[PDB]
């Protein structure tokens, strides 16, 4: 029955204004609290504010006083918060969130919406192999993989020569590096058969920008196989 | 004012698990307590409210208390199940400023896969690369189940640890972790030393591999 | 006919500590909805009567009362909890199907000095049963002769006063503490929630 609809995520700069919207459907909107509630990736939650049944009484965490304000209104059933002066420290997945009464559980939960503020051009970066040579070509696990340095966005998926001699990809996410550098790698797990059969040459399938040059691989035939 | 959890639990099915929830300050009974299950991914949803109480639809294997003796307030989890293995948040409005107040966290683990010594794997650079000054050093370690991995980077006379950093651990189908190592490099140093080991401590072997620097 | 409230929650003046002040109210029509949705409290734990289902049941009589004590001694007016005052001033039976509520009021009895009728009970040569209140003035005798005037022989004066400056810390502080008490009796509910 109820249900809470989200709606503004995207990605700006510190200093630009962001709008998130939160429409209720299935009840009265003039008789719970409202509240935000927001996730850093791989932390915990943390509260944000709770607006009053029509929006006098309204207080905010010390942690983002005055930069921050919360609304609502009742001829639209639809919660607003619109806020100002983005920080680094404002990179999370906002949810939206009603109160029961005041010193209770929160119901019911949103979908969520990612707002960050990461820096960094749009720029489509070459990408290097791994040379399978000291502990790759018959030592161990034998495997092979490259690397995508520093993108943009982040809706890279490194995939093995869009699946042309691909053996068992086993990717792990990317991280940040600097402010905005996302070094996303994946290997492959080789049987050491296709070091002297084919040739391997990773690619990628970037949208914004064009990863769609194959990178040779560098079998190390002269030392190892 | 703050609320402590333990970072994670790891326990086999077939008993209950139990999350501290600390008060750090004031008391612990001011208000009610409520905890939340949030599945990796998917919203988060109470599973109890006032700490007696149950929520309408909440499985009957889930009834929290609460310690007045050292502020504190535990979820009783009964039933332990693989579909239950995510993260138990608690939160209580509490303090005068009107402010409320979450937990910190807990990831509860079950027991999934047995126990394998991770092979050491070192990863060389490559030719194209290495152009003026571009390389990367991969130590990534495979085939272990614990997620406790620990890894060291010692370049065959020296622990270097300037720029230590390592890449994320990714869940395999099979319930596995693929953690591999991602340490900073000497861009116009590359004459440091003729060698790079990697150590590596993560419960089992402690071998380490040597590679050139540039070949 | 909505129920008075106001002459409890927005008094002007509360009464002592060891004189707690009885509100018996009843044929009306309580609406309980202006307690737990109102932003200015403290301390809301109703035991046992889930706050949010209190708009369908009725009850007879709801007693209100009314003392000012310290922030450190507020946790200590709760079923499974005791300390200075637990047995001195007010002791709650353990069932309590009420709701404790206090909030911090820092600016009305925080003067210069302060208010000196604040007398909470010392150590009294008796014990304390549930809602039971003794308003007494005799000197605390601690088993040698009785003085039988002011302060004669090994006596105390029991109403020991309390410090209350606006410049003490928080546990220190001037709270008022109301602790509804509903109950059913053999009668026909007079006063609901609709
Ligand atoms: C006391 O006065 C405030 C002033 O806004 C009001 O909000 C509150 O409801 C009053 N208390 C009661 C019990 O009505």
């Amino acid at each position: 029955e109820v249900q809470l609809v989200q709606s503004g995520g995207g990605l700006v700069q510190p200093g630009g204004s962001l709008r998130l919207s939160c429409a209720a459907s299935g009840f009265t909107f003039s008789s719970y609290w409202m509240s935000w509630v927001r996730q850093a990736p791989g932390k915990g939650l943390e509260w944000v504010a709770n607006i009053n049944q029509d929006g006098g009484e309204k207080y905010y965490v010390d942690s983002v006083k005055g930069r921050f304000t919360i609304s609502r209104d009742n001829a639209k059933n639809s919660l607003f918060l619109q806020m100002n002066s983005v920080r680094a420290e404002d990179t999370a997945v906002y949810f939206c969130a009603r109160v029961w009464y005041y010193y209770g559980p929160r119901d019911y939960w949103g979908q969520g919406t990612l707002v960050t503020v990461s820096s960094a051009s749009t720029k489509g970066p070459s990408v290097f192999p791994l040379a399978p040579s000291s502990k790759s070509t018959s030592g161990g696990t034998a495997a092979l993989g490259c690397l995508v340095k520093d993108y943009f966005p982040e809706p890279v998926t490194v995939s093995w020569n869009s699946g042309a001699l691909t053996s068992g990809v086993h990717t792990f996410p990317a991280v940040l590096q600097s402010s905005g550098l996302y070094s996303l790698s994946s290997v492959v797990t080789v049987p050491s058969s296709s070091l002297g059969t084919q040739t391997y040459i990773c690619n990628v399938n970037h949208k914004p920008s064009n990863t769609k040059v194959d990178k040779r691989v560098e079998p190390k035939s002269c030392d190892k196989t | 004012i703050v609320m402590t959890q333990p970072h994670s639990v790891s326990e086999s099915p077939g008993k209950t698990v139990t999350i501290s929830c600390t008060r750090s300050s004031g008391s612990i009974a001011s208000n009610y307590v409520q905890w939340y299950q949030q599945r990796p991914g998917s919203s988060p949803t109470t599973v109890i409210y006032e700490d007696n109480q149950r929520p309408s639809g909440v499985p009957d294997r889930f009834s929290g208390s609460i310690d007045s003796s050292s502020n504190s307030a535990s979820l009783t989890i009964s039933g332990l199940k693989t579909e239950d293995e995510a993260d138990y948040y608690c939160q209580s409005y509490d303090g005068s400023n009107h402010n409320v107040v979450f937990g910190g966290g807990t990831e509860l683990t079950v027991l999934s896969q047995p126990k394998a010594a991770p092979s050491v794997t070192l990863f060389p650079p490559s030719s194209e690369e290495l152009q003026a000054n571009k390389a990367t050093l991969v130590c990534l370690i495979s085939d272990f189940y614990p997620g406790a991995v620990t890894v060291a980077w010692k370049a065959d006379s020296s622990p270097v640890k300037a720029g230590v950093e390592t890449t994320t651990p990714s869940k395999q189908s099979n319930n596995k972790y693929a953690a591999s190592s991602y340490l900073s490099l000497t861009p116009e140093q590359w004459k440091s030393h003729r060698s790079y080991s990697c150590q590596v401590t993560h419960e089992g072997s402690t071998v380490e591999k040597t590679v050139a620097p540039t070949e | 006919n909505l129920c008075p409230f106001g002459e409890v929650f927005n008094a002007t003046r509360f009464a002592s500590v060891y004189a707690w002040n009885r509100k018996r109210i009843s044929n009306c029509v309580a609406d309980y909805s202006v307690l737990y949705n109102s932003a200015s409290f403290s301390t809301f734990k109703c035991y046992g009567v889930s706050p949010t289902k209190l708009n369908d049941l009725c009850f007879t009589n709801v007693y209100a009362d009314s003392f000012v004590i310290r922030g450190d001694e507020v946790r200590q007016i709760a079923p499974g909890q005791t300390g200075k005052i637990a047995d001195y001033n007010y002791k709650l039976p353990d069932d309590f199907t009420g709701c404790v509520i206090a909030w911090n009021s820092n600016n009305l009895d925080s003067k210069v000095g302060g208010n000196y009728n604040y007398l909470y009970r010392l150590f009294r040569k008796s014990n304390l049963k549930p809602f039971e209140r003794d308003i007494s003035t005799e000197i605390y005798q601690a088993g040698s002769t009785p003085c039988n005037g002011v302060e004669g022989f090994n006596c105390y004066f029991p109403l020991q006063s309390y410090g209350f400056q606006p410049t003490n810390g928080v546990g220190y502080q001037p709270y008022r503490v109301v602790v509804l008490s509903f109950e059913l009796l053999h009668a026909p509910a007079t006063v609901c929630g609709p």
